[PDB]
């Protein structure tokens, strides 16, 4: 009846407990299987689906042609970055190299989401959602990275597992990264860490990454985004990185995405 | 006061509780930044307080206040008119015995500065703040006189309020509010038992859970997916108990928390005959509210540049140094002896409807005369405080 984070033999992704039994679901794209655990990708635009650049990375793009931020796809006509980032050129053009060389997918934002409640003073909830003019084809000209729910990226992803921060050089690259308390990274970084960010140890400074580079996480073969990486402290040559806590926008982006 | 004025007055009170909801939704949205756990303060408690402290500021220190207390669009014949209206209210919530509300305020001020007396009696007669002078540079016996103060207001139930003293502290603000209610309908205590409350989808506690049987007000937001659950108290004053759908995040809907939407459910409402399954808790919460008061664009005051010197004219360099509000909330089985109303019948295909908070869950206390936002909560955790 419980949900088992210790153990490997319950839900695949999501988790739910009550009653005498608890009930899995799954994360964007995919049926639950007939023995009520296992998750199996359904739709084409199953998210977190990796092989063997990134089928979510995406650069963005101003009318002059200059690349200057990063973002994420997180939904087939959805893209995430920093509000920063979305509020740096009035005309945004999101574009993509996965599955093409000198021949990238352009894409318009028709519209752009900043977070209801950003405040650009103290940082705060710095995220905007990019709605494309016409979504991606998935698989081949990319895939969403999945989103996951609160708890389970809590408790399951972030604190258990290594990550993976990738993202464009600011002057792909991906590097591992771990978890760091926020009583520690404050120290390091010189901030008091908000409950809607956190923090990565890294073998490399921050400014390293392009504002809007990502953190993820695999977990039962799919890849979830954990956090976003915008204004970094100390001019980001510290080797933490302060990322966005993503897993807290679950709501916003239903919300938003939904219309 | 004169006719129209009077007319202000009480035509200014419904305006005056929207305001302070939204102030209330605000502040809670600047705490939900630092803290994750256990959460109660008082919207109203705060206003009160911080509108004393424009008795003293001219200027942008007084302007921003009022903006940052989202008061700005009441606009009085005299300015006196606006502390008149506070005056009305706490004392209409001390009148209610019946209410088990505790509350006051200090202003500890620094030695050096002459209060002038207009601000003094003034402060005293609209808002009950007490101003009290004090020699911070002997930060070991302000400590012990500051916490006598506020021990023998709240009759021990708050000892020792402060732990650490700043010798160069300048002035320092005060806001403490006690409650413990008695329910229209009570629970009864035979049926209150140890359920399972989950702290979160991956961990459980134990927990007592109290039981009611009747007729309760609720509704179901279906855009949100949440249940909102009125709980009535007696001396005119209700808890809306706001519980999430399973697989959501109750952190989340703070940021959507306005007066409108509450008004919405409000009057969506049904009563019907239902079962409430609801924990016993307790909260005991202090913050440093000076810090979050800035970021809601109360700055000023806050700093070297404050003008609070129609406050005392002495100099060097009269400013806030630090606003502290510490509430405590109690909540068990006790209610007037209401008779019990007859669910309906368990058939083959239905039981009564259910609402069992077993899981973190948002609590608002109104005043149902003007709808004054008294207490604004949050529990994820009731067996500490
Ligand atoms: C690349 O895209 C093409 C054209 O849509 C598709 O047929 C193919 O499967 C993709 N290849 C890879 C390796 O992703
Ligand atoms: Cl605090």
């Amino acid at each position: 009846n419980e949900c088992h984070p210790e153990r490997t033999d319950g839900c695949q992704h999501f988790c739910l407990p009550g009653q005498e039994s608890y009930t899995c679901s799954c994360a964007q794209g995919y049926r639950l299987g007939e023995d009520h655990k296992q998750c199996v990708p359904h739709d084409q635009c199953a998210c977190g689906v990796l092989t063997s650049d990134l089928p979510w990375q995406v650069k963005l793009t101003n009318s002059e042609g200059k690349d200057f931020c990063g973002g994420v796809i997180i939904r087939e006509n959805f893209v995430l970055t920093t509000a920063k980032c979305s509020l740096l050129h009035r005309n945004i053009t999101v574009k993509t190299y996965f599955n093409r060389s000198q021949d990238p997918l352009m894409i318009k934002i028709t519209h752009v989401h900043v977070h209801m409640r950003y405040d650009a003073d103290a940082g705060e909830n710095d995220l905007s959602l990019l709605e494309l003019e016409w979504p991606i084809q998935c698989p081949g000209a990319g895939l969403p990275v999945c989103t996951p729910e609160k708890d389970f990226a809590e408790h399951l992803l972030i604190p258990r597992t290594r990550g993976l921060l990738s993202g464009w050089a600011r002057n792909l690259t991906t590097r591992p990264v771990t978890l760091v308390e926020g009583e520690e990274c404050g120290q390091v970084l010189n901030v008091t860490v908000t409950t809607r960010t956190y923090c990565e140890r890294s073998s490399v400074a921050a400014m390293h990454w392009m504002d809007g580079s990502v953190v993820t996480r695999e977990h039962r073969g799919s890849w979830f985004l954990t956090g976003v990486l915008g204004s970094q402290p100390v001019g980001g040559q510290a080797h933490m990185v302060l990322v966005t806590k993503v897993s807290r926008y679950s709501l916003w982006f239903k919300q938003i995405m939904n219309a | 006061a004169s006719e129209e004025e009077k007319a202000w007055l009480m035509a200014s009170r419904q305006q005056l509780a929207k305001e302070t909801s939204n102030f209330g939704f605000s502040l809670l949205r600047k705490i939900s930044m630092r803290h994750d756990g256990n959460m109660v303060f008082s919207p109203f408690g705060m206003s009160l307080a911080m509108t004393g402290l424009m008795l003293g500021a001219t200027g942008p220190t007084e302007t921003q206040i009022k903006r940052g207390l989202h008061l700005q669009a009441l606009k009085p014949t005299k300015p006196g008119l606006l502390p008149s209206l506070f005056k009305g209210l706490r004392e209409t919530l001390s009148r209610n015995l019946e209410l088990g509300l505790t509350q006051g305020s200090f202003a500890f001020i620094h030695k050096d500065f002459d209060v002038k007396e207009t601000f003094f009696n003034l402060s005293k007669r609209y808002f009950d703040t007490e101003c009290v002078p004090m020699n911070f540079r002997n930060a070991s016996q302000a400590k012990r006189l500051m916490n006598h103060y506020i021990n023998k207001e709240t009759r021990g139930k708050i000892p020792k309020l402060f732990d650490e003293i700043n010798p160069e502290t300048k002035l320092i603000l005060v806001d403490y509010i006690l409650f413990k209610g008695k329910w229209l309908t009570p629970f009864d205590p035979v049926f209150t038992e140890v359920d399972t409350f989950h702290l979160d989808k991956y961990k459980t506690i134990k927990v007592p859970m109290m039981y009611g049987a009747g007729k309760f007000a609720s509704t179901f937001d279906k855009n949100f997916r949440c249940h909102v659950l009125k709980l009535p108290y007696q001396g005119n004053a209700t808890m809306l108990v706001v519980l999430m759908e399973k697989m959501g995040d109750h952190l989340a809907l703070e940021d959507y928390l306005t007066t409108d939407l509450v008004e919405t459910w409000l009057r969506n409402m049904k009563t019907r005959n239902m079962e409430v399954f609801f924990p016993k808790f307790k909260l005991d919460q202090k913050y440093e509210m000076h810090e979050l008061l800035r970021q809601m664009g109360i700055r000023r005051i806050f700093s070297p540049f404050a003008d609070l010197s129609e406050l005392s004219a002495t100099g060097r360099n009269l400013q806030v140094s630090r606003v502290l509000q510490r509430t405590v909330i109690e909540v068990d089985e006790r209610g007037t002896e209401a008779v019990a109303g007859i669910l309906s019948e368990i058939t083959a295909y239905s039981m009564p409807p259910v609402i069992k908070v077993d899981r973190p869950f948002h609590f608002m206390i109104y005043e149902e005369t003007s709808g004054m936002l008294l207490f604004l909560g949050r529990v994820v955790n009731p067996t500490l405080l």
